[PDB]
C-alpha cells in the first residue's frame, strides 16, 4: 500500500566520498592507445555524495534532478526496482517513469496519479491513472554493485550502466570502471526532481536494509586514456 | 504539409520524423511559389544524404514578419514567439495561404504574443496566457494601467492586402553527427568489395581507399574507429554490421 | 574540417568560400613548419661547423 | 494636456517638438484615460526607441 | 567590348523560371536547355500576358 | 577595429565573418612577432658564444 505512513523517522543524510567513480564513454567513436581530452558533464573527482539508508527506516524522499544524477546501490537481491522523474510528480503535468519486473523493464512517459510513497509486495501500487503515454519500450531486465548515470540533454534521455560483482559491506571502493551506454530515449520534456522505488513486501512481512548514493554532475574537462584494447583504464580531472 | 489546421505562432506544433525514407521530390507538387532558402545545405539536388533526427515545426506568419524566421534576426515575433539559433542548419519553406486561412466570416483563431518582458532562447515554447503586468499595481485580471494582454489576434481577412495575407510555413531542422543515421535519401545499395582500391560511400562518408578485415574489438554501441591523427580509420557496414 | 563533406553538402559557388578558408589555413601551417625547420637547420649547422 | 483652452476640430494646434527629451511616465498619472491604442509601436518601450 | 553575343529566345512561363536557371540543374533542364556553371551573360524575361 | 561594436552595431549572423578577419589578422601579426625573435635570438647566441 502507498498511503500516508510516517513509520520512517527523518534524519539528516550521511555523506560519503566518491573517489574515481562516474566515468562514461562520451561518444560512439572507437579509439585505442591514445589519450583524448574531452569536455562534458562529469562527476567531479573526490566529490562527496549523499548517503541514503533504507530500512524499517525506508529513506525514499524526493530529490532535485540537477543536470544529471549519478546513482549507485550496493545491495543484494536487487531490492531496488526503478526510478521516477518529473516536475510536479503528479497527473497534472507530464512525468517519466521507469520500473522493472521479474524478466524485463517497463518505461512509460505519461501523467500518473502518483501517491506519496510509490513502491513495487506490490505489483502496480505506484499510481492509479494514466493520461496518454507517448513512448513505451520493453527490454531485458538490468539485473552486487550496480551503478547508473542519468543524463537529459537536448531532450534525449541517456542511461549508462555497469554491473560490477563484489561482496563487501563497506562504502564505495577505490577503483576505476567506465560506464557503457545502454539506451537513448527521446522524450523532449524537462525534469526537475526525481525519486526511486524498491521492491518492499509490505504487510509477517519481508524486509531488509537498502542503501543508495546520489551525486550530481558538473561541466568539467577530463583526460581519458584508452589502452590498446577498447576500454578506458584511467582519467584525469583537469580542474581538481 | 497539407494539414487541415495549422497551429498558431505562440503555440507551434513540433513533429518528429524518424526511421523512414525522406524523398524531397514532393516539394514541387504544392503551390508554385514555395520559398526554399536553405541554411548549411543546398537543396539543388544535394539533399540526398543521411541525417540523424528531423524536427518539423509549423505556424502561420504575416508578411510584415515573413523574414523574421532566420538565424541572428530580431523583430516582433523573432524574439518573442520563435527563435532560431545562429548556428542553425536547415531549410525554411513558406508559401501563400490566402485561399485557405482568409475567410469572409472572419479568421480570429491565430494569435501572437507581444508582452513577455523577457527574450526567447533558440527553440523555446511559451504557452502561458496570463495577463502581463508592466507596473507595480497587480493586474488582478483587468487591463488598463500597465496591464495589457500579450495575446493579440491576427484578424486575417481576404480583403486585406497581400502584405497582411497569411502564409502557411514550415521549417525543417536536422543534425549530422557521429550517431547512426535514421533518415536517408533515395540511394541504391551495392555489393561489398574487399582488398581493392575502390571508392566508397557509407551514409554520406564518401572517400577512397582499400577495405579489409579489422580485428578491432568494437563494442556494440561503437560505430567507427579512429586513429592518432583523428581520422576515420575503421568503419562498420550499415547493412551486415561488419567492421572493416 | 572534412573536404569531402563540404563538397557533398554545398553547391559549387557556395563551397568555394568554404574551401578557400581551409586551403589557406592549411597552407599557413605548412609555411610555418618550413620556417621553423630553416631556423633550426641553421642552428645545427653552427654546431656542426 | 493640462491646457484649459483646447483647439477646434478643424483647427488643431499641430505642434512640433524637437531637440528635447520625451518622458511618457509623467503623463500616465491620470486615471480618467479610457482609450490608449498604439499603432506600429508597443505601448511600452517607447522611451528607448 | 565583347567578342560576340549569342541570343536564344523562346516562350517559357514563370513556372519554369526556377528550373531553367543559370547553373541550377533540373530534370527539364537536362533534357531541353542546359546552362554551364560558369555561364557569363544575362537572361531577360518579358511579360506576354 | 573595436570588435565590441561588430557584435552589437552589426548583426550576429554576418558578424562572424568580420570577427574572422580581425582574428585572422591579429593571429598572423602575433606569428610574425615570434618569428623575428627566433631570428634575433640566433644572432644573440652567436654573440654570446
Ligand atoms: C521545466 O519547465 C517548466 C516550465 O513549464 C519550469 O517550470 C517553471 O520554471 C521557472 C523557471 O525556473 C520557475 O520560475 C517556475 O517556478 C517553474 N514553475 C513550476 C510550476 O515549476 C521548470 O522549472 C523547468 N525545469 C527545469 C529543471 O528547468
Ligand atoms: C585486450 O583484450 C584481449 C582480448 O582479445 C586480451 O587477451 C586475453 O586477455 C585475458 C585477460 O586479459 C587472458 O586471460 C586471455 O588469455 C587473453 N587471450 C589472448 C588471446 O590474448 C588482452 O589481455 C587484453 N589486454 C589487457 C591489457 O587487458
Ligand atoms: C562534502 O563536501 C562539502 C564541500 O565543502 C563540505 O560541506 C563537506 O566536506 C561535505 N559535506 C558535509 C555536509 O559534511
Ligand atoms: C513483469 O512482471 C510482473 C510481476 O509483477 C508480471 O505480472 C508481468 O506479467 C511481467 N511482464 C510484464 C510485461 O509486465
Ligand atoms: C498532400 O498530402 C498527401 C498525403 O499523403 C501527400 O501524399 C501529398 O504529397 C501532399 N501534397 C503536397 C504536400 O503538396
Amino acid at each position: 500500500q502507498c498511503v500516508n505512513l510516517t513509520t520512517r523517522t527523518q534524519l539528516p543524510p550521511a555523506y560519503t566520498n566518491s573517489f574515481t567513480r562516474g566515468v562514461y564513454y562520451p561518444d560512439k567513436v572507437f579509439r585505442s592507445s591514445v589519450l583524448h581530452s574531452t569536455q562534458d558533464l562529469f562527476l567531479p573527482f573526490f566529490s562527496n555524495v549523499t548517503w541514503f539508508h533504507a530500512i524499517k527506516r525506508f529513506d525514499n524522499p524526493v530529490l532535485p534532478f540537477n543536470d544529471g544524477v549519478y546513482f549507485a546501490s550496493t545491495e543484494k537481491s536487487n531490492i531496488i526496482r526503478g526510478w521516477i522523474f518529473g516536475t510536479t510528480l503528479d497527473s497534472k503535468t507530464q512525468s517519466l517513469l521507469i520500473v522493472n519486473n521479474a524478466t524485463n523493464v517497463v518505461i512509460k512517459v505519461c501523467e500518473f496519479q502518483f501517491c506519496n510513497d510509490p513502491f513495487l509486495e506490490s505489483e502496480f501500487r505506484v499510481y492509479s491513472s494514466a493520461n496518454n503515454c507517448t513512448f513505451e519500450y520493453v527490454s531485458q531486465p538490468f539485473l552486487n554493485l550496480r551503478e547508473f548515470v542519468f543524463k537529459n540533454i537536448d531532450g534525449y534521455f541517456k542511461i549508462y550502466s555497469k554491473h560490477t560483482p563484489i561482496n563487501l559491506v563497506r562504502d564505495l571502493p577505490q577503483g576505476f570502471s567506465a560506464l557503457e551506454p545502454l539506451v537513448d530515449l527521446p522524450i523532449g520534456i524537462n525534469i526537475t526532481r526525481f525519486q526511486t522505488l524498491l521492491a518492499l513486501h509490505r504487510s509477517g512481512w519481508t524486509a531488509g536494509a537498502a542503501a543508495y548514493y546520489v551525486g550530481y554532475l558538473q561541466p568539467r574537462t577530463f583526460l581519458l586514456k584508452y589502452n590498446e584494447n577498447g576500454t578506458i583504464t584511467d582519467a584525469v580531472d583537469c580542474a581538481l | 504539409f497539407n494539414a487541415t489546421r495549422f497551429a498558431s505562432v505562440y503555440a507551434w506544433n513540433r513533429k518528429r520524423i524518424s526511421n523512414c525514407v525522406a524523398d524531397y521530390s514532393v516539394l514541387y507538387n504544392s503551390a508554385s511559389f514555395s520559398t526554399f532558402k536553405c541554411y548549411g545545405v543546398s537543396p539543388t539536388k544535394l539533399n540526398d544524404l543521411c541525417f540523424t533526427n528531423v524536427y518539423a515545426d509549423s505556424f502561420v506568419i504575416r508578411g510584415d514578419e515573413v523574414r523574421q524566421i532566420a538565424p541572428g534576426q530580431t523583430g516582433k515575433i523573432a524574439d518573442y514567439n520563435y527563435k532560431l539559433p545562429d548556428d542553425f542548419t536547415g531549410c525554411v519553406i513558406a508559401w501563400n495561404s490566402n485561399n485557405l486561412d482568409s475567410k469572409v466570416g472572419g479568421n480570429y483563431n491565430y494569435l501572437y504574443r507581444l508582452f513577455r518582458k523577457s527574450n526567447l532562447k533558440p527553440f523555446e515554447r511559451d504557452i502561458s496566457t496570463e495577463i502581463y503586468q508592466a507596473g507595480s499595481t497587480p493586474c488582478n485580471g483587468v487591463e488598463g494601467f500597465n496591464c495589457y494582454f500579450p495575446l493579440q489576434s491576427y484578424g486575417f481577412q481576404p480583403t486585406n492586402g497581400v502584405g497582411y495575407q497569411p502564409y502557411r510555413v514550415v521549417v525543417l531542422s536536422f543534425e549530422l553527427l557521429h550517431a547512426p543515421a535514421t533518415v536517408c535519401g533515395p540511394k541504391k545499395s551495392t555489393n561489398l568489395v574487399k582488398n581493392k582500391c575502390v571508392n566508397f560511400n557509407f551514409n554520406g562518408l564518401t572517400g577512397t581507399g582499400v577495405l579489409t578485415e579489422s580485428n578491432k574489438k568494437f563494442l556494440p554501441f561503437q560505430q567507427f574507429g579512429r586513429d592518432i591523427a583523428d581520422t576515420t580509420d575503421a568503419v562498420r557496414d550499415p547493412q551486415t554490421l561488419e567492421i572493416l | 574540417s572534412v573536404l569531402n563533406d563540404i563538397l557533398s553538402r554545398l553547391d559549387p559557388p557556395e563551397a568555394e568560400v568554404q574551401i578557400d578558408r581551409l586551403i589557406t589555413g592549411r597552407l599557413q601551417s605548412l609555411q610555418t613548419y618550413v620556417t621553423q625547420q630553416l631556423i633550426r637547420a641553421a642552428e645545427i649547422r653552427a654546431s656542426a661547423n
